[PDB]
């Protein structure tokens, strides 16, 4: 029928609007937001601690810089690079050379769908071994908060500090899982899926968010330092997005005709 | 006393897609206010009604600049007795792959209802001219001629005053709902085609740009709905 | 009683030993709405296809052994002209439709006599490949004219000769022993169905309404319905009496809704 | 509600099983109005 | 009693129509459909995942495909072979030679009682491991859609992007078993236990339904593809019909005199 | 707090009959409507009780065709003094295997209630003749002799106008149930025989067909009852 | 006012420049009763016939020349397909059939500029032979 | 009902525990009828 697609507003119309027809009675409500990011999805394997860990330092981090690389998983849908926040999503295509080859997540499935700026929602977090029978614990912290290092001695073992703390520690049983609902918890009221502001009036990365995240986990074994293991043991992290809600329409990923 | 259980065969099972919540680890903790925000999405069929480009190879004749698919088609002068263009009513084919329509419905097993398409004349104003929109529910072999097209469901745009003209394809399906994934062309994945045939050539006056363009839009039909969350396709990230 | 007559549109089908008429499921199988499955204004019945097609079938012999049969698809064997079935108006709208839904009114004629002894089982069967040769392809008219009657063999008991997609030289070419589609002969009688016995009636009827997975279906390929005349026991009499009776049959289409109105169907 | 089948009970208070906004004290709607 | 077969309907009387007697008391409702059906059997054995794989082709492949074989388990009480629909239904009485012996599943059950042409019910899927001390996970993608191929990498292992999603993934506890309940998913409205169709119009198999299942499922072990095995491991898919219902009386199978 | 307690010593197990359901993965599903469908099935006796054709050997003398059974018997001219065709009160006889009583009460334990046997004269209409059908309780010798059938449960049938003549078996039996399958044979497996004689010769003009056949039909009655799902026998596959 | 969409059956057609539609006769030469020469019952429209059939005609150059024309016959053009008219379920309903009874609408497409000049007389003549 | 002897409680929502047609908007009978 006769419109002007110029005006911004084009009204969605039926078989019986220029023919003959009816309309189709609606079939389900799956395309509900609340609904459809309401399910668990893989965002990150993890190594999983033995000792006292040192966070990774900040950006640029120059050769002969020690610390623990791939142990901490920020929660996020959004790119992640090295336990922080990114804004480029990468991956190795030549695995082969010189230098850390640093860990990075996204949610993929989140955002082939994310066609809108703001996103909110609780957080279920799901930990699962990659490993036959193992006996973890899974930390966290929130957004905005950081990792206690260091620790004490008990008859002569050194224990992690990461045992003890006000934050939730999970102990999962020999072989089993780990599972728990997180709050909202960053100062921001809501998760920027794509940005266009600067954290910082100085040397800041514009579209770079600072607390766009439910904080950040990771998993140790509940062993003494000096009883330490050689094989790096790996944890997968599921989350899942509770009483989600989504804000100002926006696009979604190009899709090559390659 | 404690109360007998008979725990079930599938205990500590961890499902992704259990309909229900978990136990809270850090509870009590009050959020900043989002009244302030507009622009709240409530469903995701609100994006896919809104009508988005659609993407056309550009007839054997690219520009220097690679990837060259555009979002209109321009009117060839010559007469010839075929589509201008023509398209499956598949929601998978590549022409419907970056409209949001397509986008959000190839995150979906079915679909059911209306799909909408909206032509813009982008041609000079003093222009004039007809065209000929129609649908043909499957056949053995897609109908070319006008003869043929006028046949099935159609109607005729008049270029004019007003710019633009929505066309309904209607859904004409065996089954309730459709597959939104051609993954095997059945009657259930593959509904047909949509073309375009130039009715009348367009006429234009001295010192008028020749081949105007005709903008083309998909959108979700009012009465369209999808069922069963996929998995998704990754591959835009490689 | 037994005396009735038919009427539809410009058509009127006569028989003087009437069983009644069977109706499959229902009361009034006429009873239809239209398919939830398509947003357009459907096609709805019109007097010119509201009417009794005639056609024929091969005759009944002495030779012809138990469970013997002929099967008529539908609307295939309208599409095909099997039997000289050619559907006037009927076919011409059903060629120019993606979808149709509809059900059957179906009477088959066979007069023996009072000295012929023998008795034939016509059915209304749902959902059958008896139509098509293990080879997936549609018999022909040729093809139907030099068989005369399907034998029943292990094969149709089976199943074991459906039409199926042969799996390619990168898999072992397996052992096929089974199949859903197969025929049971002495179930026949579970279908909608009236026996034509030489020693009571020269037809019988039977009426059945729409059935599908689907709300309606493609008109091309679609084969709910079909019509079965099955031997029960052997054709016989003395020499003398009327040799190879015939056997004709007349369909009427019910409560029509067809759908998606194109160009004539053109094979691709 | 969400992919939540759970009619029956909640066992923890809607305060520690969700995250609530402090205070300061069907019919899909339009994202565009022509005015 | 005088009747009339020819008729097409035939009373069932008693022992007093023609003789002297009563009606015996009714002693169940065993043969009501939905209580009848109501069950769990064997539907399929399968290989279990221990990398991502490639679906199986489309008919007819060809030699020097390469694909895994016996991984998937189509829901259908239907013939299928090679993880897809089927019309006849085969095995392999000479398991000597050359080629790929396709896996094929009937649900024998069914089919010896299904005397009618359309069926309809929700399934109850569950899951047993045919190996010791298994630790494995279940996959599941709806009538209509698909296998995700392929993987990520994280900390330099491959994880499949089978083990993310919007679709069911259940991981069992070790030596555990996995069950749940699918719904109805396919895009018809009830099964064709026999069908006279085709799905195409052209170069279609008469009889062969394109939809008639309730989806398909896999199992996997929950380790990297680095981390794979040799040993092949299996598992046992059972199905159950909830709330069944049929349509349209029709034929039991054939049973040999022989 | 926690709420104590005691899961029972079958915690885990998979029962592959637990009258109970399980969890749900992929909730929240509309299906669409089968309003339009008729010939719902609700209980699987509305189909035992259709009557389907019985089968016997072909009388020593087969046709070139393999697998020679036949759902009639031709009425020999020949007189003599036993049954025309008899066979068991036992539900696993051949003669039932692909009657639809027979298949489907093959898949349970037990039977009550009667069994319905229908004739259908198929000769010329000129004929004429009747028929003594009998049943027989179980007896250490089977009878065969008019005189004995006589003593039984039986009717006579005349043939003319109409075609046939049902005839219920009576549910005679120790136990309120009965097994369906003779896997042993006893009394409450094996419940007698049914038999046919020719009680009056047939009578026919001069050029008339010799040897009338007549058909047999088995179902169930309106009495009858099934009761323990049991296994399938899967052999119909091999 | 001047811009109409005529709607018929899964058919549209639309014009922004229309200048009514010009109806002969009566004010709805739509209504129309069965034929009372036939006593049978008549097939009556149906949806798969009650639409727009659409066709081409010659070309308007230069040349042509003052009261030049060009016919079409009804239903005439629909049994020869004349212009690719092709009459779909309403030809092969005509074909079927002895006697038929009906009446016309009809809509001329022909676009121009502000800048050309000249005018088509079109009209719906009563029993001609012109073909 | 079927093959469950469950009368007391359900504790997921019926939309979720099994699946519903979508709106348009003892006794057995015969399959058959002589008219
Ligand atoms: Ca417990």
């Amino acid at each position: 029928s006769t419109d002007n697609a110029e005006t911004g507003v084009i009204e969605a119309g039926n078989t019986d609007t220029d023919f003959s027809g009816e309309l189709a009675a609606p079939g389900s409500n799956h395309t509900n937001v609340k609904f459809l990011f309401d399910r668990s999805r893989l965002l990150n394997v993890i190594k999983v601690l033995e000792k006292d860990a040192v966070f990774p330092r900040p950006f640029p981090t120059q050769e002969g810089a020690q610390q623990d690389d791939g142990y901490f998983c920020l929660l996020t849908p959004r790119p992640t690079v090295a336990s922080r926040p990114a804004t480029r999503f990468g991956l190795y295509a030549n695995p082969s050379g010189s230098g850390v080859l640093a860990n990075t997540s996204l949610d993929f499935n989140f955002y082939s769908l994310a066609c809108f700026t703001y996103f909110r929602s609780d957080l279920e977090v799901t930990v699962v071994s990659l490993e036959p029978d193992l006996e973890f614990a899974v930390g966290w912290f929130p957004s905005g908060s950081e990792y206690q290092a260091s620790s004490f001695v008990y008859d002569q073992l050194h224990v992690p500090f990461h045992f003890t703390g006000r934050t939730p520690r999970a102990f999962a049983s020999k072989g089993g899982k780990v599972s728990f609902v997180l709050p909202w918890n960053s100062v921001s009221s809501v998760l920027p899926v794509r940005w266009g502001g600067a954290s910082k009036l100085s040397s800041a990365t514009r579209g770079l968010p600072a607390h766009a995240d439910w904080g950040t986990i990771y998993a140790f074994v509940p062993r003494p330092n000096e009883k330490k293991s050689t094989a790096v043991k790996h944890v997968a992290v599921y989350i899942r997005y509770k009483n989600a809600r989504a804000w100002c329409p926006s696009m979604l990923p190009f899709r090559s005709y390659k | 006393g404690p109360i007998p259980t008979a725990p079930r065969e599938n205990s500590l099972m961890f499902l992704s897609t259990l309909p229900d919540d978990t136990v809270p680890a850090y509870g009590n903790v009050r959020t900043p206010p989002v009244n302030y925000l507009p622009g709240e999405i409530t469903d995701l069929l609100q994006l896919a009604r809104i009508p988005t480009l659609m993407a056309f190879e550009r007839v054997p004749e690219p520009v220097p600049a690679s990837d060259t698919y555009v979002p209109y088609v321009a009117v060839p002068t010559q007469f010839d007795d075929r589509p201008l263009i023509s398209f499956p009513i598949t929601l998978s084919d590549p022409v419907y792959q970056n409209t949001l329509v397509g986008a959000i419905s190839s995150n979906f097993a079915n679909y059911r209802g209306c799909i909408q398409i909206t032509l813009t004349f982008c041609g000079p104003m003093m222009a004039r001219g007809k065209f000929l929109l129609s649908y043909s529910p499957p056949n053995g072999t897609q109908p070319q001629t006008l003869s043929e097209a006028m046949q099935c469901t159609y109607s005729i745009w008049d270029i004019g005053l007003n710019s633009s003209w929505t066309f309904v394809v209607p859904y004409i399906s065996p089954s309730d709902y459709r597959e939104t994934r051609a993954i095997t062309n059945s009657v259930y994945s593959a509904d047909g085609w949509f073309s375009l045939h130039k009715l009348t050539k367009i006429t234009l006056p001295p010192d008028c740009p020749q081949s105007p363009c005709i903008l083309f839009f998909a959108s979700a039909g009012e009465d369209y709905t999808l069922r069963l969350p996929v998995d998704c396709n990754p591959s835009y990230v490689f | 009683d037994r005396v009735t007559t038919q009427t539809a549109g410009n058509t009127a089908i006569n028989t003087q030993s009437s069983l009644g008429v069977l109706c499959a499921y229902v009361e009034d199988p006429t009873k239809s709405d239209p398919p939830s499955s398509s947003t357009d204004q459907p096609t709805t019945t019109f007097t010119a296809i509201d009417r009794w097609y005639t056609g024929r079938l091969n005759s009944w012999t002495k030779a012809v052994k138990t469970f013997s049969f002929q099967a008529v698809p539908l609307p295939g064997a309208f599409l095909s002209r099997q039997g000289g079935l050619n559907g006037g108006a009927f076919t011409a709208t059903l060629h120019r439709h993606f979808l149709m839904k509809c059900g059957w009114q179906v009477q088959v004629q066979c007069n023996l006599t009072q000295f012929h002894q023998g008795a034939l089982l016509v059915a209304m069967v749902p959902e059958t490949t008896l139509d098509v040769k293990p080879d997936g392809k549609a018999k022909s008219l040729q093809e139907l004219n030099e068989e005369q009657w399907v034998e029943m063999s292990d094969d149709y008991r089976t199943g074991k000769n459906m039409p199926f997609q042969s799996l390619g030289t990168y898999y072992r070419p397996p052992n096929w022993t089974w199949g859903p589609n197969f025929i049971n002969p002495y179930q026949v009688t579970v279908f909608p169905h009236q026996i034509l016995n030489a020693r009571t009636s020269t037809s019988v009827d039977i009426n059945v309404p729409y059935i599908g997975e689907t709300p309606t279906q493609s008109s091309e390929t679609q084969n709910s319905w079909t019509l079965l005349v099955m031997v029960l026991v052997p054709l016989d009499y003395k020499e003398g009496a009327t040799t190879d009776p015939e056997i004709t049959f007349s369909v009427r289409p019910t409560s029509p809704y067809f759908n998606g109105l194109r160009n004539r169907y053109t094979a691709g | 509600r969400g992919n939540n089948g759970n009619m029956t009970f909640n066992y923890y208070a809607n305060t520690y099983q969700n995250s609530v906004d402090f205070s300061t004290s069907g019919i899909l709607n339009p994202l565009g109005y022509l005015k």
